[PDB]
């Protein structure tokens, strides 16, 4: 079916995750490649992390 | 004192929260409006969770304040 995803969407998710209150670029690296790009996945992950 | 939510579908939403509006009843001006479940329904602020049994205030949440919403959804 299709090509290829378009890669550029990465920089979009990363985006909305600096305005929250993260701005950790390679945190959000390692976490979008855990769950295979999953923006719900990461930002709720890494709440668990600083949520105290 | 009307506030903004910011979405991940690119959405703004305005509501008209008071100082002593719990973090459980603002889900609830949301969920009338978006039809999410509360439960579902995951605040962020400043990159901190909202706990349901705090207030804005709690949270030095003031007028104009932009409200990040995440879902967590389960499949099993």
């Amino acid at each position: 079916g299709p090509l290829g995803s378009s890669e550029d969407q990465t920089a979009a998710l990363m985006a909305h995750l600096f305005e929250m209150g993260f701005c950790d670029r390679q945190l959000n690296l390692r976490l979008l490649k855990k769950h295979n790009y999953n923006i719900l996945q990461v930002v709720t992950e890494l709440l668990q992390l600083n949520n105290n | 004192m009307q506030i903004f939510v910011k979405t991940l579908t690119g959405k703004t939403i305005t509501l008209e929260v008071e100082p002593s509006d719990t973090i459980e009843n603002v889900k609830a001006k949301i969920q009338d409006k978006e039809g999410i479940p509360p439960d579902q329904q995951r605040l962020i602020f400043a990159g901190k969770q909202l706990e349901d049994g705090r207030t804005l205030s709690d949270y030095n949440i003031q007028k104009e304040s932009t409200l990040h919403l995440v879902l967590r959804l389960r499949g099993g």
